[PDB]
């Protein structure tokens, strides 16, 4: 399927320094999302390969 | 090991490890702020 990579950051909060402290607060849930869309993505090609 | 120091040294930053592997790593995302604010108007301008 279509490697989909979204940035957590950038979805969350549209170029707001208000929303960008907020978020680091919770703690890398940004982070954890990345890899699992970023694994997918592998997994798209390392299935094709 | 600085974050910002260098294109290499943002990757470990974000690795979290001194010692970086082979392979290709995404530090950032990058977007480029508006350089200035416009504003499109009817001057009217008529006091209340």
């Amino acid at each position: 399927m279509t490697k989909t990579s979204v940035d957590c950051t950038m979805y969350i909060c549209g170029d707001s320094t208000e929303c960008s402290n907020l978020l680091l607060q919770y703690g890398s849930f940004c982070t954890q999302l990345n890899r699992a869309l970023t694994g997918i993505a592998v997994e798209q090609d390392k299935n094709t390969q | 090991v600085d974050c910002a120091l260098d294109p290499l040294s943002e990757t470990k930053c974000t690795l979290k490890s001194f010692t970086v592997e082979k392979g290709i790593y995404q530090t950032s995302n990058f977007r480029v702020q508006p350089t200035e604010s416009i504003v499109r108007f009817p001057n009217i301008t008529n006091l209340c």
